[PDB]
RNA sequence: UGCUUGGCGACCAUAGCGUUUUGGACCCACCUGACUUCCAUUCCGAACUCAGAAGUGAAACGAAAUAGCGCCGAUGGUAGUGUGGGGUUUCCCCAUGUGAGAGUAGGACAUCGCCAGGCAA
RNA sequence: CCCCGAAAGCUAUUUAGGUAGCGCCUCGGACGAAUACUACUGGGGGUAGAGCACUGUUAAGGCUAGGCAACCCUUUGCAAACUCCGAAUACCAGUAAGUACUAUCCGGGAGACACACGGCGGGUGCUAACGUCCGUCGUGGAGAGGGAAACAACCCAGACCGCCAGCUAAGGUCCCAAAUUACUACUAAGUGGGAAACGAUGUGGGAAGGCUCAGACAGAGUCGGCCUGCGCGGAAGAUG
RNA sequence: UCUCCUCCCAAAGCGUAACGGAGGAGCACGAAGGUGGGCUAAUCACGGUUCGUGAGGUUAGUGCAAUGGCAUAAGCCCGC
RNA sequence: UCAACGGAUAAAAGGUACUCCGGGGAUAACAGGCUGAUACCGCCCAAGAGUUCAUAUCGACGGCGGUGUUUGGCACCUCG
């Protein structure tokens, strides 16, 4: 419900075609860039995804 | 110094055409098939060549009936 | 087994006419007695049924078992049917072959106004 | 390899609508004419139909 | 016998292997009334009473305090290694 | 040397050999020599090993061999290049994964067939184990 | 109100078979008769069919009982596997996610609707 | 100079190093979330695995028709073209949030249709090849920078330009060469810094066992297995 | 070898290559098609100069490969 | 049976060491490279042979390596 920071750590060069639209998904765009976004299953969901490169702060 | 084989036919895209929850228009073929892997149950027909199609709109709904045990396709209204 | 036999008999029919989505006038026949049934479209419920069981039909009857009596459930069965609005059914012989009781029941359906 | 000996003939209608189907027959089980009845769309009816060549 | 069991808070082939890399091995314990139990016990206590008849006739489990008379029922062993992966226990 | 009486299909596809084996247990004697490491045992190899054993053990006890080479191995031959069709069928196999009793023995002291063991496991191109049965 | 039977279904083995026992009030079954011929036999009234009702529940059928056989079936573990890492890389491991098949404990001799009949309320 | 940016595929071809349509690029126009990602819901699976109920194949024993042995029974394995079963994933569809100029359609212009390696699933081959043929993902192609001595295709990572600023990735921190100290172990083999079966009182740890002051082992310990860490031999090539 | 069909390879949607593994087709049928009615296999056991009864449950059948189907048969017989 | 099966013509076989041109290291012959089935060398087990006795010498049935070293595989370099 209340907003998570998410953070990119590693690059997406070479990552699954799939897990470079989940970042593009969670709006992440370079290396150390972080979003806000609502906590939400969906949301979530995403990053569980692409957990090996991106870093949650709640 | 050579082979018997060498020979196939060409796939004949067989399957299912729209799965469980598919809004499908009458005449809409849901599954290409050899035999009755899937029977016809309500509104649905079956073609000579065992094609099941949507005979109303609705959705697909799959379902294991009768005796036998077998696989149904049938148009829910919806 | 007669009755599987007899029943192998019915089922293309009764899948039929399941199928179709008629209301089905099912006829049951025994070397005594002789029955009719019209159930709706889901084969479940009965809308109406007439049989030489049945004690109006019994008395009005000499046999239970004769050609005349199917005629008296014939015309039971549709008067009460047609009672319940039921116009147009889908005559199941339950695998007796359409003659003799079977058939004269169901004439006598057809004569009552039942549409088959 | 061509295996196949069933010979084509032309069906005409009865009627003079010079109306023909098409087909075959094995000549060894039917030396005969073929006759049918098969509907002429000319005459818009269900008519005997005869073998002819072709 | 007596053998101390541990009952399992985590369950599951990750834990089952950790388990396994440090000595001990995922068993349950289930039969009557009460529910199956998912006990660790020491792979090395165990494998070394197995020689013997009475452990297949009957031990005590002692789990979460309690003694519990239990049969051997099953044991799964390591496919060339003697070694025990896991075993069931039939309340008696 | 053991191959199928007949078979559905002469050749077939080399696959893998992953996973452990199903067979693990002295279900017929009462020692086994068991396959620690995997791998393709020929039917020479297999044969190799039972005469080592047998004549161990000196018309004494049981043999059960529990392993069929029943894949057919191919080869091309030499002197012909790539291509023209799959090679012929050179000799069988029988596909070894870790834990495989392939061969036991009953009826004679478990000393000699330790001794036994050892002289076939030395015609074998994979590591195995001395196995008892178990309760 | 039961308790049964008959018909038509739901459901399709936890429901099934097998075995045993039980039932004729009705019903059901077997049954009785069929140059006289409605109808029937690629021969036969076996079946189908018709006209019946003396007999009998023998068979069948229904029901009950029976884990005997099938069936169902955890928990736990195991296998595999998506993602990311690692290796000793023909094959594996680790983190995380998922998780069988087999087997074990056990379950189980179904549950339900509409209509009609008999008995009994 | 600025912006975007492929393909080495499919189908067909007297075609195979050509070409055509399609796929992929671009430009214009239309259209606007219909798209992608995720959660949830609904689907169909017959693969991995597994199993032996079928089809085959296999071992032992029983029982026995037959003439030793069917067929059955018990036990035990195997399967790309077996299945009583059966995933993960993937795909199809729906619902929903957030993020994104996405998807689609109609036109102008192409280029390409020799691919390579690497991972994973496979066929072929010898589970040989910097081999060959597919599937799928990555990189190269068309990609600089850092690492891997040097090294398209591996690891890290995507270069608008300038800066004698700072933080980190992979990888590193004795000297070449930028950067490390402390502590605890193990190894003695320059193992590290090529190579297996197998051999061997090398050595470290762990959990048991046997035998022994009624005397073990060759007057106090001793013997042998098991689970393990690290080492030894096995180990021969041509300019240095 | 060249087109077509079936299976496998093919990685549980579709599709997917090799001078990869295996087989088939280049028709047949005026009924072997339509429909109404009917019917239900294989193989054994046992008794009889094909017959009967039982077991069994489709192991049969399918004009012709293989695969998927098929008892309500799509298999078998007959009338029109 | 346009079956070379998207079907160049209605209508078509060969030779060239007498040869020619345009190309290709897209593709063979030499040598290099990769690989190591094969080969060669070594080793493991020890059936046995050896009067007796596995191991003086030899080493069946099998097994594991090394070399690049035979026979091969591949087509990476070179066909201005």
């Amino acid at each position: 419900m209340a907003t998570i920071k998410v953070t990119q750590t590693k690059s997406s060069i070479g990552r699954l075609p799939k897990h470079k639209a989940t970042l593009r998904g969670l709006g992440l765009r370079k290396i150390n860039h972080t979003v806000e976004l609502e906590d939400t299953p969906c949301v979530r969901g995403m990053i569980n995804k692409v957990y090996y490169m991106v870093k949650v702060e709640e | 110094g050579s082979t018997r084989n060498g020979r196939d036919s060409e796939s004949k895209r067989l399957g299912v055409k729209r799965f469980g929850g598919e809004s499908v228009l009458a005449g809409n073929i849901i599954v290409r098939q050899r035999g009755t892997k899937f029977h016809a149950g309500n509104n649905v027909g079956i073609g000579k060549d065992h094609t099941l199609f949507a005979l109303t709109e609705g959705k697909v709904k799959f379902e294991v009936k009768g005796p036998k045990n077998r696989k149904f396709v049938s148009i829910e209204a919806e | 087994d007669k009755k599987a036999s007899r029943i192998r008999r019915a089922t293309r029919a009764r899948r039929k006419i399941a199928e179709l989505g008629a209301t089905r006038l099912v006829v049951h026949r025994t070397p005594r007695h002789v029955y009719a049934q019209v159930i709706a479209a889901n084969g479940s419920e009965v809308i109406a049924a007439a049989s030489t069981v049945e004690k109006a039909i019994r008395e009005q009857v000499k046999y239970t078992g004769n050609v005349d009596a199917a005629k008296a459930v014939g015309k039971a069965v549709a008067e009460r049917a047609l009672e319940k609005g039921v116009t147009a059914v889908a005559f199941d012989r339950s695998g007796f072959q359409y003659h003799g009781r079977v058939a004269a029941l169901a004439e006598s359906a057809r004569e009552a106004g039942l549409k088959f | 390899a061509k295996k196949g000996v069933r010979e084509k003939i032309r069906l005409v209608s009865s009627a003079g609508t010079g109306h023909f189907y098409t087909t075959d027959k094995n000549k060894r089980n039917m030396p005969g004419k073929f006759e049918i009845k098969k509907f002429d769309p000319v005459v818009r009816q269900h008519v005997m139909y005869k073998e002819a060549k072709i | 016998m007596k053998f101390e069991a541990v009952v399992r808070t985590e369950l599951g082939k990750g834990a089952s292997r950790r388990l396994r890399h440090a000595g001990k091995f995922p068993a349950v314990v289930y039969g009557g009334e009460e529910a199956a139990v998912a006990i660790v016990l020491n792979h090395d206590d165990i494998v070394n009473q197995m020689d013997k008849p009475e452990f297949y006739e009957g031990i005590v489990l002692v789990i979460d305090g309690k003694e519990v008379s239990v049969k051997p029922q099953d044991v799964q062993r390591h496919a060339f290694k003697p070694k025990v992966e896991h075993m069931d226990f039939i309340r008696i | 040397m053991l191959q199928p009486k007949r078979t559905k299909f002469r050749k077939v596809q080399t696959g893998r050999n992953r996973g452990l084996a199903k067979g693990t247990d002295v279900s017929f004697g009462e020692f086994g020599l068991k396959a620690v490491g995997r791998g393709r045992l020929t039917a020479r190899q297999i044969e190799a090993a039972r005469r080592a054993m047998t004549r161990h053990v000196k018309r004494q006890g049981k043999i059960w061999i529990r392993v069929f080479p029943d894949k057919p191995i191919t080869e091309k031959p030499l002197e012909v290049r790539q291509g023209k069709g799959k090679g012929n069928v050179e000799y069988w196999v029988a596909q070894i994964q870790p834990g495989k009793v392939m061969y036991e023995m009953g009826g004679v002291p478990e000393e000699l067939a330790r001794e036994a063991f050892r002289l076939a496991a030395r015609k074998l191109p994979f590591k195995t184990t001395f196995v008892t049965k178990q309760v």
